[PDB]
RNA sequence: CCGCAGAAGAAGCACCGGCUAACUCCGUGCCAGCAGCCGCGGUAAUACGGAGGGUGCAAGCGUUAAUCGGAAUUACUGGGCGUAAAGCGCACGCAGGCGGUUUGUUAAGUCAGAUGUGAAAUCCCCGGGCUCAACCUGGGAACUGCAUCUGAUACUGGCAAGCUUGAGUCUCGUAGAGGGGGGUAGAAUUCCAGGUGUAGCGGUGAAAUGCGUAGAGAUCUGGAGGAAUACCGGUGGCGAAGGCGGCCCCCUGGACGAAGACUGACGCUCAGGUGCGAAAGCGUGGGGAGCAAACAGGAUUAGAUACCCUGGUAGUCCACGCCGUAAACGAUGUCGACUUGGAGGUUGUGCCCUUGAGGCGUGGCUUCCGGAGCUAACGCGUUAAGUCGACCGCCUGGGGAGUACGGCCGCAAGGUUAAAACUCAAAUGAAUUGACGGGGGCCCGCACAAGCGGUGGAGCAUGUGGUUUAAUUCGAUGCAACGCGAAGAACCUUACCUGGUCUUGACAUCCACGGAAGUUUUCAGAGAUGAGAAUGUGCCUUCGGGAACCGUGAGACAGGUGCUGCAUGGCUGUCGUCAGCUCGUGUUGUGAAAUGUUGGGUUAAGUCCCGCAACGAGCGCAACCCUUAUCCUUUGUUGCCAGCGGUCCGGCCGGGAACUCAAAGGAGACUGCCAGUGAUAAACUGGAGGAAGGUGGGGAUGACGUCAAGUCAUCAUGGCCCUUACGACCAGGGCUACACACGUGCUACAAUGGCGCAUACAAAGAGAAGCGACCUCGCGAGAGCAAGCGGACCUCAUAAAGUGCGUCGUAGUCCGGAUUGGAGUCUGCAACUCGACUCCAUGAAGUCGGAAUCGCUAGUAAUCGUGGAUCAGAAUGCCACGGUG
RNA sequence: UUUUUUUUUUUUUUUUUUUU
RNA sequence: GCGGAUUUAGCUCAGUUGGGAGAGCGCCAGACUGAAGAUCUGGAGGUCCUGUGUUCGAUCCACAGAAUUCGCACC
RNA sequence: GCGGAUUUAGCUCAGUUGGGAGAGCGCCAGACUGAAGAUCUGGAGGUCCUGUGUUCGAUCCACAGAAUUCGCACC
């Protein structure tokens, strides 16, 4: 009956930031404003292998962009011509340069997010994804974790249908600010209305 | 849960209570139009519905509903009788399939097909 | 059948819930309407009613009149008796059912066969003729019974023989609250003949109508009446039930402990009836205590038509007899065989050196409560529901009923058959609720205490109702609402009354052609907006493209607190500082039961010793906190002054580090050791020692569980809004009346008061859309000069009490600001029919108000002040800490 | 097994679809 | 027609020297109830029929008049 | 071949041969109320089935057509 972030409340304790930067008194507004826009652009570039962690550092307002994706080799490009492009279009909004750094998602099966991006991809096939939903969780759980609970709310049937389903492939200590746990999301549609999946990945105890 | 109160109405929504007294033979019959009425103030403001009485030999007096469209259902006629006492009607315990004789019933209602017996329109 | 000529000539209705079966786009408002069990419609109707498509199926598709389906039910073939319904208080005998079980015998029924019936179309199987499905059929069989006979013998019945002794009558014993008539033993206490003490006896949530110098009982002595069973009486005895309480005489019930004798089933068990018959009426004449329905009132009165309490019959019981009859339930007869049993409660009795509380036995009367089974959950566990059975039964579903309509009986009322017109839709039982609950019980809180300060009547600041005004704006109506939201309803974040503009509108884009951006008055206009007159010309500089920055013209294109808690997440609450629940597994419970709360004890405490089939898994736990408060070092701060240095008398300026202060890092109080307490547990008291003490205080976090309560007026957003509109520009105004209340909030009723002159001490705060002293002009609201002051420097407090000396003399005043004569102001388009404050004249209610809405237990309400924001701004709202008390 | 401190308090409408 | 009661609180009605306006009840407040009645304590509720006169003073009385209303007159 | 009555607000119907209409039920509404009811108020509803002509003027009349209906001429 509660949804409860383990993440965000505990930045220094095994759960690092989505952004760590410093603006004084007057200079905060356009930084923050750009912090939605460069994020917007990056994820629609990355979606061909998603983005697990989207890490906006700002060493001097100018932006040390640090992007965890499953396949770097497609945003590197045929070697360097999309790394030019990105660094242009993420500096442009900010008015200041943006140093596009990659990282590789170290096996998508174990991740802070990519368990939700696997299940929400299936809703683009439009057929009965249920055949593949418990499966695609249990696969990723043979390659990592100790428990996971998964929730789907959305338009998942026909004509006027909106209902919500819940599933438990292991136990979940719900908040514990010491544990290795991750909370996260991802969002789909199916020509009728939203399908928004959420996760609690009890990876390990401490 | 005190069954004498509880049984009266409790959770069904068709609620089976129907009161259909009298027998003396069979329900599916011929019924003479005897004497017309349109009298009696009620809550359903029943308009143009001439609800008449029938000379059925059954141990008390009884009445019938007009059973379908077509305004002339005169006092000299003799139609067919059948069950279906809608909540609307006090006293009555039947309705009528009334296009026998000269009383006609459905006029040019193309939609009526197998429900009353009408022919095709312009395909 | 064989060539031409052409897919040519051949299909549709239910409808579409959900039943087998396909769904939406829309309508009309329990309209019209299907109405089979269900289900649909109560302005968002999946099939009502229209329509789009498609569906089941295709000479077919829905549906209809009846009745069994599924569903187990009139049961020789097929049965349920704790249930629907369900062994009927009760059995005198008349017929009837079962008649003890085997030998020698018998085959009528038993069963098998041989032979007859059922010519022909069966049911149930094959083979075929038409092209063939069908149709036309032929062939193969199976027919309980009944006939006529051959056998085979285990039952059914018999026949001859015998027994097992079911059944009784004698013989012989032994006791009780006796079926009916008899004899009748004994407290109280009325009210009297007279023996007395004087006023008080009954009765109650409180007392009453009688009564009392014509003496309230009581209490003796003398008498006249009515006639329970008080107990060796029971931790019991009998009895068909009922139903008696003392004991006895007679009729002498039942029995039933036994040497046996005599006959061999004369038997069990029953309907219609036979007797009996608790409540009650009929009596017919009375036997006529004490109590108590009615009777009769006094009384408690929202009506008592009452319960009291004295007074009060009937019930007490019943000679005698139609008595039906209901609660007399193993929710249950007749019973024999049943032989793991073992344990008591009782009765009679066989046997013991009866050294004995009964030892070894052993039936009866009764209860206890035991396997294999049977089996839900309680557990029932062989005489018990698991086997086996003789019937006299009841058992025909709702609602029709305990009911009548012929007459069997009855003294009439009724008993008793329990039929039936017709009608109609499921439930009786468990077991689980917990309704907010002047239960037993544990408690506890201004619930209540003891008590403190008051709110009230008249007058005042004021929002609904209601006056009806020209005309009226939402939602406010107990615990979940108060000063609305509004913390400024007369530019005001605009309701609303309007009028003046519009519907890409105020705000903001992507291309198309083009522009340099602005300062200053004059006249119009209520504002929006209108008509003129002058003054200006920026930065890159590819002279390209544009910037700052203004345009007109394109296509796309703009918006609003509109509430539902009910798609959901944050968030907040009063309940809550209870030591929470339910679960990963397990398993007794099919599941709502919590399943650790059970069984002993122990604490104020789910306190702590254990036990109990119960684990432990982590999010509440264990506690991190803020401010203290006392200090410890480093400190010295505009601070801040120990001890002296000058004094021109001001920490003034020399001059140094005790402590407040300011304060960062932090730190120290524990049953620590002393007496009493008891189990040297418990913990509770005082205290060593202290700046708190047994959370030391004050803030704080405020888990699940939180009312189907909110924040629906910033929330964050899923389902859904109006869009000629709920969208956005702009000047006016009027909310307050006044009968009515009613209160919230204000006060005025004089000395534990103030009034007049003079005297001793704190601070909580906010502070450049700032706060401002000294100082000038003052009757003062209020003008001016301006040092200063950014966080102990500037300033706004010079709290009010209190204290020393004077004045009234209890007096409507000297105090009451209700208020009304005039006078003035700080802003403003703006306050006047609209305020907010000032100077002098004054002076409406005034003199201690009842009833009955809760303040407030402690450093806490009387008492005693100062500040803040909204915002061009006046709240009495509220909001927070100090202090005589 | 003495258990009367006053008797009464209008209908609604809550009720988050559905096969499993 | 004469004589008479009567036009006194929502409701039943009391009342008069001839100077006050009453009560059971009803409403309302005070509270007790979340609420209301009871029961409570306080406030309030009047076409005194009209006119006229006596008179200190008329609700009252006498006189005149309306209007209900009652008995008897009527045969 | 007759010709007469009834038809009225959404229902029922009073009554109407010329001055063109009427009550309750039901409907909606200003509030109290989440919505209603207790208490407290407000609005209607039609030219009387209708159409051509009358007529200064129609439900009415002359006259035709509709609905409820009537017995007789009907064979």
């Amino acid at each position: 009956g509660q949804k409860v972030h383990p993440n965000g409340i505990r930045l220094g304790i095994v759960k690092p930031w989505n952004s760590t930067w410093f603006a004084n008194t007057k200079e905060f507004a356009d930084n923050l404003d750009s912090d939605f826009k460069v994020r917007q652009y990056l994820t629609k570039e990355l979606a061909k292998a998603s983005v697990s962690r989207i890490v906006i550092e700002r060493p001097a307002k100018s932006i040390r962009v640090t992007i965890h994706t499953a396949r770097p080799g497609i945003v590197i490009g045929k070697k360097g011509e999309d790394v030019e492009k990105l660094r242009k279009v993420v500096a442009d909004i900010a008015g200041v340069p943006a140093q596009i750094n990659i990282a590789e998602v170290r096996k998508p099966e174990l991740d802070a997010k990519l368990v939700a991006d696997s299940i929400t991809s299936q809703l683009e096939r439009r057929v009965m994804f249920r055949r593949a939903m418990k499966r695609a969780v249990q696969n990723a759980m043979r390659l990592g974790a100790k428990g996971i609970k998964v929730e789907v709310s959305g338009r998942l049937g026909g004509a006027e249908i909106a209902r919500t389903e819940w599933y438990r492939e292991g136990r979940v200590p719900l908040h514990t600010l010491r544990a290795d746990i991750d909370y996260n999301t991802s969002e789909a549609h199916t020509t009728y209305g939203v399908i928004g999946v959420k996760v609690w990945i009890f990876k390990g105890e401490i | 849960a005190t069954v004498n109160q509880l049984v009266r109405k409790p959770r069904a929504r068709k609620v089976a209570k129907s009161n259909v007294p009298a027998l003396e033979a069979c329900p599916q019959k011929r019924g003479v139009c005897t004497r017309v009425y349109t009298t009696t103030p009620k809550k359903p403001n029943s308009a143009l519905r001439k609800v008449c009485r029938v000379r059925l030999t059954n141990g008390f007096e009884v009445t019938s509903y007009i059973g379908g469209e077509g305004h002339n259902l005169q006092e000299h006629s003799v139609i067919l009788i059948r069950g279906g006492r809608v909540k609307d009607l006090p006293g009555v315990r039947y309705h009528t399939v009334r296009g026998a004789l000269d009383c006609s019933g459905v006029k040019d209602r193309k939609q009526a097909r197998s429900k009353y017996g009408v022919k095709r329109p312009k395909a």
